[PDB]
Protein backbone atom coordinates (compact mmCIF):
# COMPACT_ATOMS: atom_id res chain seq x y z
CA UNK A 1 0.00 0.00 0.00
CA UNK A 2 2.06 2.91 -1.30
CA UNK A 3 0.67 5.89 0.25
CA UNK A 4 1.10 9.55 0.90
CA UNK A 5 -0.15 12.09 3.11
CA UNK A 6 0.05 16.24 2.44
CA UNK A 7 0.47 18.05 5.62
CA UNK A 8 0.69 22.47 6.03
CA UNK A 9 -1.40 25.70 7.52
CA UNK A 10 -4.67 25.93 5.88
CA UNK A 11 -4.54 29.88 5.87
CA UNK A 12 -1.87 32.00 4.77
CA UNK A 13 -1.44 35.55 4.81
CA UNK A 14 -0.46 37.05 1.66
CA UNK A 15 3.45 37.79 0.54
CA UNK A 16 4.42 35.26 3.60
CA UNK A 17 6.05 31.44 2.24
CA UNK A 18 3.78 28.35 1.87
CA UNK A 19 5.42 25.12 3.09
CA UNK A 20 3.76 21.93 2.68
CA UNK A 21 5.14 18.43 3.51
CA UNK A 22 4.29 15.15 1.94
CA UNK A 23 4.89 12.35 4.20
CA UNK A 24 5.21 8.67 2.07
CA UNK A 25 4.73 4.94 4.02
CA UNK A 26 4.51 1.96 1.65
CA UNK A 27 7.46 2.78 -0.62
CA UNK A 28 10.86 4.60 -0.49
CA UNK A 29 11.60 7.93 -2.24
CA UNK A 30 15.10 6.54 -2.74
CA UNK A 31 13.21 5.66 -6.08
CA UNK A 32 10.75 7.07 -8.42
CA UNK A 33 9.74 10.60 -8.74
CA UNK A 34 7.73 12.62 -6.41
CA UNK A 35 5.43 15.40 -7.40
CA UNK A 36 3.46 18.20 -6.08
CA UNK A 37 0.07 19.52 -8.23
CA UNK A 38 -2.63 21.64 -7.31
CA UNK A 39 -5.99 22.38 -8.23
CA UNK A 40 -7.89 25.66 -8.31
CA UNK A 41 -11.09 26.47 -6.84
CA UNK A 42 -12.39 26.79 -10.83
CA UNK A 43 -11.41 22.66 -10.58
CA UNK A 44 -8.85 23.04 -13.21
CA UNK A 45 -5.14 21.20 -12.45
CA UNK A 46 -2.04 22.76 -12.51
CA UNK A 47 1.40 20.53 -12.68
CA UNK A 48 3.89 22.01 -10.20
CA UNK A 49 6.92 20.07 -10.34
CA UNK A 50 9.00 16.77 -8.43
CA UNK A 51 11.98 16.04 -6.74
CA UNK A 52 13.27 12.80 -8.56
CA UNK A 53 15.38 9.56 -6.88
CA UNK A 54 18.49 11.21 -7.30
CA UNK A 55 17.69 14.82 -5.82
CA UNK A 56 17.66 16.33 -9.59
CA UNK A 57 14.31 18.71 -9.32
CA UNK A 58 12.09 20.17 -12.51
CA UNK A 59 9.30 22.79 -11.79
CA UNK A 60 6.93 24.27 -13.73
CA UNK A 61 8.20 27.40 -15.77
CA UNK A 62 5.37 30.47 -14.32
CA UNK A 63 6.94 29.30 -10.73
CA UNK A 64 10.73 29.31 -11.27
CA UNK A 65 10.75 32.29 -9.47
CA UNK A 66 9.90 30.94 -6.16
CA UNK A 67 9.17 26.99 -6.07
CA UNK A 68 11.51 24.83 -4.22
CA UNK A 69 10.99 21.10 -3.63
CA UNK A 70 13.43 19.55 -1.13
CA UNK A 71 13.43 15.94 0.57
CA UNK A 72 14.43 13.93 3.51
CA UNK A 73 14.72 9.84 2.61
CA UNK A 74 15.58 9.47 6.16
CA UNK A 75 11.92 10.73 7.23
CA UNK A 76 10.89 9.00 3.88
CA UNK A 77 9.35 12.47 3.15
CA UNK A 78 9.60 15.85 0.75
CA UNK A 79 8.46 19.00 1.10
CA UNK A 80 7.09 21.97 -1.01
CA UNK A 81 8.02 25.75 -0.88
CA UNK A 82 6.75 28.48 -2.44
CA UNK A 83 7.41 32.09 -1.46
CA UNK A 84 5.66 35.08 -1.59
CA UNK A 85 1.92 33.98 -2.13
CA UNK A 86 -1.06 36.00 -3.37
CA UNK A 87 -4.66 34.99 -3.53
CA UNK A 88 -3.90 33.57 -7.24
CA UNK A 89 -1.98 31.02 -4.91
CA UNK A 90 -5.51 29.66 -2.92
CA UNK A 91 -6.17 25.88 -4.06
CA UNK A 92 -6.39 22.17 -2.85
CA UNK A 93 -2.63 20.61 -3.34
CA UNK A 94 -1.87 17.21 -3.80
CA UNK A 95 1.76 15.34 -3.80
CA UNK A 96 1.86 12.27 -5.75
CA UNK A 97 4.36 9.49 -7.05
CA UNK A 98 5.26 8.81 -10.96
CA UNK A 99 7.08 5.82 -11.43
CA UNK A 100 10.08 4.62 -14.53
CA UNK A 101 7.87 1.60 -15.87
CA UNK A 102 4.81 4.00 -16.49
CA UNK A 103 5.13 7.05 -16.07
CA UNK A 104 2.44 8.14 -15.19
CA UNK A 105 1.27 9.42 -11.30
CA UNK A 106 -0.54 6.42 -9.63
CA UNK A 107 -0.40 6.88 -6.16
CA UNK A 108 -1.98 10.52 -4.99
CA UNK A 109 -2.15 11.82 -1.27
CA UNK A 110 -6.47 13.29 -0.23
CA UNK A 111 -4.83 16.58 -0.81
CA UNK A 112 -4.78 19.53 1.58
CA UNK A 113 -6.80 23.00 1.14
CA UNK A 114 -4.63 26.51 1.43
CA UNK A 115 -6.04 29.81 1.32
CA UNK A 116 -4.03 32.50 1.11
CA UNK A 117 -5.99 35.41 2.74
CA UNK A 118 -5.16 38.73 5.01
CA UNK A 119 -8.64 37.69 6.59
CA UNK A 120 -8.34 35.80 9.99
CA UNK A 121 -10.27 32.20 10.80
CA UNK A 122 -13.10 31.83 12.57
CA UNK A 123 -15.04 28.48 13.82
CA UNK A 124 -18.53 27.87 12.43
CA UNK A 125 -21.83 27.95 14.16
CA UNK A 126 -23.65 24.43 13.82
CA UNK A 127 -27.50 24.52 14.10
CA UNK A 128 -30.20 21.62 13.41
CA UNK A 129 -32.40 21.29 10.66
CA UNK A 130 -34.76 19.26 12.64
CA UNK A 131 -37.67 16.43 10.85
CA UNK A 132 -41.29 18.08 10.80
CA UNK A 133 -44.26 17.23 8.85
CA UNK A 134 -42.72 19.58 6.85
CA UNK A 135 -40.00 17.58 5.67
CA UNK A 136 -41.59 14.30 5.65
CA UNK A 137 -43.16 12.35 2.54
CA UNK A 138 -43.58 8.87 2.22
CA UNK A 139 -41.67 6.82 4.99
CA UNK A 140 -38.99 9.12 4.70
CA UNK A 141 -38.10 12.18 6.61
CA UNK A 142 -35.17 15.12 6.25
CA UNK A 143 -33.11 16.70 8.51
CA UNK A 144 -29.58 17.88 8.96
CA UNK A 145 -27.47 20.45 9.68
CA UNK A 146 -26.29 23.80 8.71
CA UNK A 147 -22.69 24.80 8.83
CA UNK A 148 -22.68 28.85 9.42
CA UNK A 149 -19.79 31.83 9.10
CA UNK A 150 -16.55 29.38 9.15
CA UNK A 151 -13.47 30.56 7.36
CA UNK A 152 -11.39 29.68 5.36
CA UNK A 153 -12.33 26.76 3.69
CA UNK A 154 -12.58 23.20 4.26
CA UNK A 155 -15.77 21.82 6.74
CA UNK A 156 -16.27 18.04 6.34
CA UNK A 157 -19.70 16.34 7.84
CA UNK A 158 -20.27 12.95 8.80
CA UNK A 159 -23.24 11.15 10.61
CA UNK A 160 -23.31 8.98 13.56
CA UNK A 161 -19.39 8.74 13.19
CA UNK A 162 -19.31 7.44 9.99
CA UNK A 163 -21.89 4.50 10.53
CA UNK A 164 -24.87 6.19 8.73
CA UNK A 165 -24.07 7.07 5.27
CA UNK A 166 -26.54 6.30 2.67
CA UNK A 167 -28.85 9.10 1.79
CA UNK A 168 -26.21 11.91 3.27
CA UNK A 169 -26.03 15.27 1.23
CA UNK A 170 -23.57 17.39 2.11
CA UNK A 171 -23.84 20.38 0.04
CA UNK A 172 -20.49 22.67 -1.67
CA UNK A 173 -20.13 25.71 0.04
CA UNK A 174 -21.62 29.81 -0.89
CA UNK A 175 -19.73 32.17 -0.18
CA UNK A 176 -21.96 34.48 1.62
CA UNK A 177 -21.37 38.14 1.29
CA UNK A 178 -19.33 38.99 5.22
CA UNK A 179 -16.53 37.02 3.10
CA UNK A 180 -17.55 33.95 5.35
CA UNK A 181 -18.68 30.46 4.21
CA UNK A 182 -21.28 28.48 4.86
CA UNK A 183 -22.99 25.01 3.78
CA UNK A 184 -25.50 22.17 4.84
CA UNK A 185 -25.53 18.83 5.55
CA UNK A 186 -28.61 16.48 5.03
CA UNK A 187 -29.64 12.83 5.19
CA UNK A 188 -32.89 11.16 4.86
CA UNK A 189 -34.12 8.56 7.09
CA UNK A 190 -36.62 6.25 7.87
CA UNK A 191 -39.32 8.67 9.79
CA UNK A 192 -40.69 5.48 12.03
CA UNK A 193 -37.26 5.79 13.64
CA UNK A 194 -37.20 9.54 14.60
CA UNK A 195 -38.67 8.87 17.92
CA UNK A 196 -36.28 5.99 18.68
CA UNK A 197 -32.86 6.63 17.26
CA UNK A 198 -30.23 9.12 17.56
CA UNK A 199 -29.05 11.18 14.92
CA UNK A 200 -25.82 13.24 15.58
CA UNK A 201 -24.11 15.55 12.76
CA UNK A 202 -20.04 15.50 12.91
CA UNK A 203 -18.89 18.64 12.11
CA UNK A 204 -14.42 19.26 11.29
CA UNK A 205 -13.33 22.46 10.63
CA UNK A 206 -9.83 22.01 11.33
CA UNK A 207 -8.41 25.74 10.37
CA UNK A 208 -10.39 26.33 13.68
CA UNK A 209 -9.69 23.66 15.41
CA UNK A 210 -13.28 23.22 15.84
CA UNK A 211 -15.58 19.77 16.17
CA UNK A 212 -19.14 19.96 16.90
CA UNK A 213 -21.48 17.39 17.95
CA UNK A 214 -24.74 18.18 17.49
CA UNK A 215 -27.91 15.87 18.35
CA UNK A 216 -31.40 16.48 15.55
CA UNK A 217 -34.78 16.02 16.98
CA UNK A 218 -38.03 16.81 15.98
CA UNK B 1 14.84 6.05 -19.62
CA UNK B 2 15.65 8.94 -17.15
CA UNK B 3 13.62 12.65 -17.17
CA UNK B 4 15.98 15.78 -17.43
CA UNK B 5 13.78 19.62 -17.39
CA UNK B 6 10.76 17.75 -18.22
CA UNK B 7 11.76 15.56 -21.16
CA UNK B 8 13.52 11.95 -21.06
CA UNK B 9 16.18 10.51 -22.39
CA UNK B 10 18.40 7.53 -22.18
CA UNK C 1 -1.49 23.63 -24.56
CA UNK C 2 -3.98 20.57 -24.09
CA UNK C 3 -7.73 21.24 -24.90
CA UNK C 4 -10.19 18.90 -24.62
CA UNK C 5 -13.95 18.36 -26.16
CA UNK C 6 -16.45 18.92 -24.84
CA UNK C 7 -16.30 20.88 -21.81
CA UNK C 8 -19.24 18.98 -20.65
CA UNK C 9 -21.33 15.86 -22.28
CA UNK C 10 -24.09 13.49 -21.14
CA UNK C 11 -24.68 9.62 -21.54
CA UNK C 12 -27.36 7.53 -21.22
CA UNK C 13 -26.69 4.18 -19.03
CA UNK C 14 -25.41 1.70 -21.24
CA UNK C 15 -23.90 4.20 -24.16
CA UNK C 16 -20.54 4.75 -25.50
CA UNK C 17 -18.73 7.86 -24.05
CA UNK C 18 -15.93 9.51 -26.13
CA UNK C 19 -13.83 12.46 -24.70
CA UNK C 20 -11.09 14.66 -26.38
CA UNK C 21 -8.04 15.56 -25.93
CA UNK C 22 -6.27 17.64 -28.71
CA UNK C 23 -2.49 18.37 -27.98
CA UNK C 24 -0.63 21.55 -29.43
CA UNK C 25 2.45 19.27 -30.35
CA UNK C 26 3.16 16.22 -30.46
CA UNK C 27 3.55 14.40 -27.20
CA UNK C 28 5.31 11.02 -28.90
CA UNK C 29 8.85 9.93 -27.94
CA UNK C 30 10.84 6.86 -27.79
CA UNK C 31 8.17 4.90 -29.26
CA UNK C 32 5.41 5.12 -26.64
CA UNK C 33 2.55 8.36 -25.60
CA UNK C 34 3.23 10.51 -22.67
CA UNK C 35 -0.55 10.54 -22.53
CA UNK C 36 -2.22 9.73 -19.50
CA UNK C 37 -6.14 10.03 -18.62
CA UNK C 38 -7.17 10.82 -14.77
CA UNK C 39 -11.10 10.47 -13.59
CA UNK C 40 -11.52 12.74 -10.40
CA UNK C 41 -15.10 13.27 -8.32
CA UNK C 42 -15.31 16.59 -5.93
CA UNK C 43 -13.85 15.35 -2.24
CA UNK C 44 -11.24 12.87 -4.08
CA UNK C 45 -7.44 12.77 -5.61
CA UNK C 46 -7.58 12.58 -9.39
CA UNK C 47 -6.91 8.75 -10.29
CA UNK C 48 -5.03 7.24 -12.98
CA UNK C 49 -7.26 5.29 -15.51
CA UNK C 50 -5.28 5.24 -18.96
CA UNK C 51 -1.50 5.71 -18.68
CA UNK C 52 0.94 5.47 -22.05
CA UNK C 53 -2.27 6.41 -24.44
CA UNK C 54 -3.22 3.46 -24.13
CA UNK C 55 -2.43 0.92 -21.17
CA UNK C 56 -5.34 0.06 -18.44
CA UNK C 57 -4.33 0.74 -14.93
CA UNK C 58 -5.02 -2.83 -12.58
CA UNK C 59 -7.97 -2.06 -10.87
CA UNK C 60 -10.13 0.08 -13.22
CA UNK C 61 -12.79 -2.08 -15.26
CA UNK C 62 -12.19 -3.07 -18.61
CA UNK C 63 -14.70 -0.81 -19.60
CA UNK C 64 -12.38 2.00 -19.81
CA UNK C 65 -10.45 2.15 -22.92
CA UNK C 66 -7.82 4.53 -23.98
CA UNK C 67 -6.47 4.93 -27.76
CA UNK C 68 -4.42 7.93 -29.16
CA UNK C 69 -1.71 9.12 -32.16
CA UNK C 70 0.90 11.58 -31.45
CA UNK C 71 -1.08 15.10 -30.80
CA UNK C 72 -4.84 13.49 -30.92
CA UNK C 73 -5.74 11.19 -28.44
CA UNK C 74 -9.57 9.91 -27.05
CA UNK C 75 -10.93 8.21 -23.39
CA UNK C 76 -13.87 5.52 -24.27
CA UNK C 77 -16.23 4.38 -21.73
CA UNK C 78 -18.00 1.82 -22.88
CA UNK C 79 -20.82 0.63 -21.00
CA UNK C 80 -20.98 3.57 -18.57
CA UNK C 81 -22.20 3.35 -15.42
CA UNK C 82 -23.91 5.00 -12.87
CA UNK C 83 -20.43 5.45 -10.84
CA UNK C 84 -18.53 6.67 -14.10
CA UNK C 85 -20.36 10.02 -12.89
CA UNK C 86 -16.88 12.98 -12.66
CA UNK C 87 -14.59 14.56 -13.76
CA UNK C 88 -12.16 13.59 -16.60
CA UNK C 89 -8.72 15.08 -16.82
CA UNK C 90 -6.14 14.53 -19.52
CA UNK C 91 -2.54 15.12 -18.75
CA UNK C 92 1.12 15.37 -20.88
CA UNK C 93 4.46 15.29 -19.78
CA UNK C 94 6.48 14.62 -23.19
CA UNK C 95 8.40 17.85 -22.90
CA UNK C 96 8.34 21.37 -20.46
CA UNK C 97 5.68 21.90 -19.74
CA UNK C 98 4.07 19.01 -18.24
CA UNK C 99 -0.41 20.53 -18.06
CA UNK C 100 -3.26 19.09 -17.67
CA UNK C 101 -6.54 19.57 -20.02
CA UNK C 102 -9.09 21.79 -19.08
CA UNK C 103 -10.97 18.82 -17.96
CA UNK C 104 -14.58 17.08 -19.22
CA UNK C 105 -17.83 16.78 -16.54
CA UNK C 106 -19.68 13.50 -17.59
CA UNK C 107 -23.25 13.33 -17.03
CA UNK C 108 -25.24 10.59 -17.09
CA UNK C 109 -28.90 10.76 -18.31
CA UNK C 110 -31.67 9.21 -16.50
CA UNK C 111 -35.72 9.53 -16.62
CA UNK C 112 -36.97 12.61 -14.66
CA UNK C 113 -37.39 12.29 -11.37
CA UNK C 114 -39.54 14.97 -8.99
CA UNK C 115 -37.24 16.25 -5.96
CA UNK C 116 -38.90 15.98 -2.53
CA UNK C 117 -39.19 19.33 -0.98
CA UNK C 118 -39.31 20.19 2.45
CA UNK C 119 -38.63 23.58 4.69
CA UNK C 120 -36.83 23.94 7.98
CA UNK C 121 -37.56 26.97 9.86
CA UNK C 122 -34.78 28.40 11.96
CA UNK C 123 -33.56 26.59 15.11
CA UNK C 124 -34.16 28.23 18.52
CA UNK C 125 -30.41 28.12 19.32
CA UNK C 126 -30.42 30.61 15.93
CA UNK C 127 -32.59 32.67 16.67
CA UNK C 128 -30.63 33.79 19.75
CA UNK C 129 -27.64 34.72 17.44
CA UNK C 130 -29.62 37.39 16.00
CA UNK C 131 -29.76 35.93 12.88
CA UNK C 132 -32.43 33.44 10.89
CA UNK C 133 -31.62 31.03 8.00
CA UNK C 134 -34.40 28.99 6.35
CA UNK C 135 -33.16 25.94 4.00
CA UNK C 136 -35.38 24.67 1.27
CA UNK C 137 -34.27 21.20 0.19
CA UNK C 138 -35.08 19.64 -3.31
CA UNK C 139 -33.82 16.13 -2.60
CA UNK C 140 -32.98 13.58 -5.54
CA UNK C 141 -34.16 15.11 -8.65
CA UNK C 142 -33.39 15.25 -12.27
CA UNK C 143 -32.40 16.99 -14.33
CA UNK C 144 -30.60 19.01 -12.70
CA UNK C 145 -31.69 22.50 -13.77
CA UNK C 146 -34.66 23.79 -11.49
CA UNK C 147 -36.04 27.38 -10.05
CA UNK C 148 -36.47 28.02 -6.11
CA UNK C 149 -38.80 30.77 -5.52
CA UNK C 150 -39.11 32.32 -2.08
CA UNK C 151 -41.84 33.76 -0.35
CA UNK C 152 -42.50 36.14 2.50
CA UNK C 153 -46.16 36.28 3.25
CA UNK C 154 -46.65 36.06 -0.26
CA UNK C 155 -44.17 38.37 -1.28
CA UNK C 156 -41.28 38.03 -3.68
CA UNK C 157 -37.92 37.43 -2.31
CA UNK C 158 -34.66 38.87 -4.44
CA UNK C 159 -31.02 39.01 -3.43
CA UNK C 160 -30.95 37.35 -0.03
CA UNK C 161 -31.17 33.44 -1.02
CA UNK C 162 -28.23 31.16 -2.12
CA UNK C 163 -28.20 27.88 -3.49
CA UNK C 164 -25.87 24.91 -4.30
CA UNK C 165 -26.38 22.16 -5.76
CA UNK C 166 -24.75 18.38 -4.88
CA UNK C 167 -22.73 16.63 -8.31
CA UNK C 168 -24.56 13.71 -9.65
CA UNK C 169 -25.08 10.67 -7.37
CA UNK C 170 -22.89 7.72 -8.05
CA UNK C 171 -25.86 5.08 -7.25
CA UNK C 172 -29.21 6.79 -8.75
CA UNK C 173 -27.68 9.67 -10.94
CA UNK C 174 -29.73 12.45 -9.01
CA UNK C 175 -29.04 15.78 -8.20
CA UNK C 176 -30.11 17.39 -5.03
CA UNK C 177 -30.31 21.14 -3.82
CA UNK C 178 -30.42 23.63 -1.25
CA UNK C 179 -31.97 27.31 -0.72
CA UNK C 180 -30.81 28.90 2.23
CA UNK C 181 -33.35 32.97 2.58
CA UNK C 182 -31.04 35.01 5.45
CA UNK C 183 -33.19 37.31 7.08
CA UNK C 184 -32.43 38.83 10.56
CA UNK C 185 -34.02 38.04 13.61
CA UNK C 186 -35.96 41.16 13.43
CA UNK C 187 -37.08 40.81 10.68
CA UNK C 188 -37.89 37.14 10.93
CA UNK C 189 -40.56 37.76 13.86
CA UNK C 190 -42.20 40.51 11.46
CA UNK C 191 -43.78 38.01 9.31
CA UNK C 192 -45.79 34.78 9.77
CA UNK C 193 -46.03 33.05 6.62
CA UNK C 194 -42.52 31.98 4.95
CA UNK C 195 -42.91 29.87 1.47
CA UNK C 196 -40.73 27.73 -1.10
CA UNK C 197 -41.76 27.28 -4.48
CA UNK C 198 -40.03 24.78 -6.69
CA UNK C 199 -40.52 24.58 -10.74
CA UNK C 200 -38.98 21.86 -12.49
CA UNK C 201 -39.55 19.77 -15.43
CA UNK C 202 -40.34 16.44 -13.23
CA UNK C 203 -43.23 18.44 -11.31
CA UNK C 204 -46.78 18.91 -13.65
CA UNK C 205 -46.81 22.02 -11.54
CA UNK C 206 -44.82 24.01 -9.46
CA UNK C 207 -44.85 22.32 -5.77
CA UNK C 208 -44.92 25.10 -3.01
CA UNK C 209 -43.90 24.25 0.78
CA UNK C 210 -44.39 26.56 3.47
CA UNK C 211 -44.82 26.66 7.33
CA UNK C 212 -46.14 29.22 9.45
CA UNK C 213 -44.24 31.15 12.71
CA UNK C 214 -45.64 29.44 15.39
Amino acid sequence: EVQLSESGPSLVKPSQTLSLTCSVTGDSITSGYWNWIRKFPGNKLEYMGYISYSGSTYYNPSLKSRISITRDTSKNQYYLQLNSVTTEDTATYYCARLYDGYYAMDYWGQGTSVTVSSASTKGPSVFPLAPSSKSTSGGTAALGCLVKDYFPEPVTVSWNSGALTSGVHTFPAVLQSSGLYSLSSVVTVPSSSLGTQTYICNVNHKPSNTKVDKKVEP
Amino acid sequence: LINTNGSWHI
Amino acid sequence: VLTQSPASLAVSLGQRATISCRASESVDSYGNSFMHWYQQKPGQPPKLLIYLASNLESGVPARFSGSGSRTDFTLTIDPVEADDAATYYCQQNNEDPWTFGGGTKLEIKRADAAPTVSIFPPSSEQLTSGTASVVCLLNNFYPREAKVQWKVDNALQSGNSQESVTEQDSKDSTYSLSSTLTLSKADYEKHKVYACEVTHQGLSSPVTKSFNRG
